């Protein structure tokens, strides 16, 4: 029971630590996607404007 | 004594691998118990993954 139990506490770690660098990439996704959704309402704006 | 000595020696080891079998045995849910939790865990977190 302690080899199942070592062996599942290394599966869920490492999954987990999937899980966090998805959510790095997630929050940059959210982090550049801000920036392009900044970009795209001033050109809907310009172009209103124009 | 020297007779009754050696039976309670005797009796101290039956009791004392009965304490031993009911720690194993709590051991053994416990340790299982932590097993499923962490099992049902990993699913979930497959799942979110």
């Amino acid at each position: 029971v302690e080899k199942n139990r070592k062996i599942v506490a290394e599966n869920l770690e490492k999954v987990q630590a999937e899980a966090e660098r998805l959510d790095q990439e997630e929050a940059q996704y959210q982090r550049e996607y801000s920036e392009f959704k900044r970009q795209q309402l001033e050109l809907d704006d310009e172009l209103k404007s124009v | 004594m020297e007779g009754k000595w050696i039976t309670d020696q005797l009796r101290w080891k039956i009791m004392s691998c009965k304490m031993r079998i009911e720690q194993l045995k709590q051991t053994i849910c416990k340790g299982n118990e932590e097993m499923e939790k962490n099992s049902e865990g990993l699913l979930k977190t497959k799942e979110k993954n």
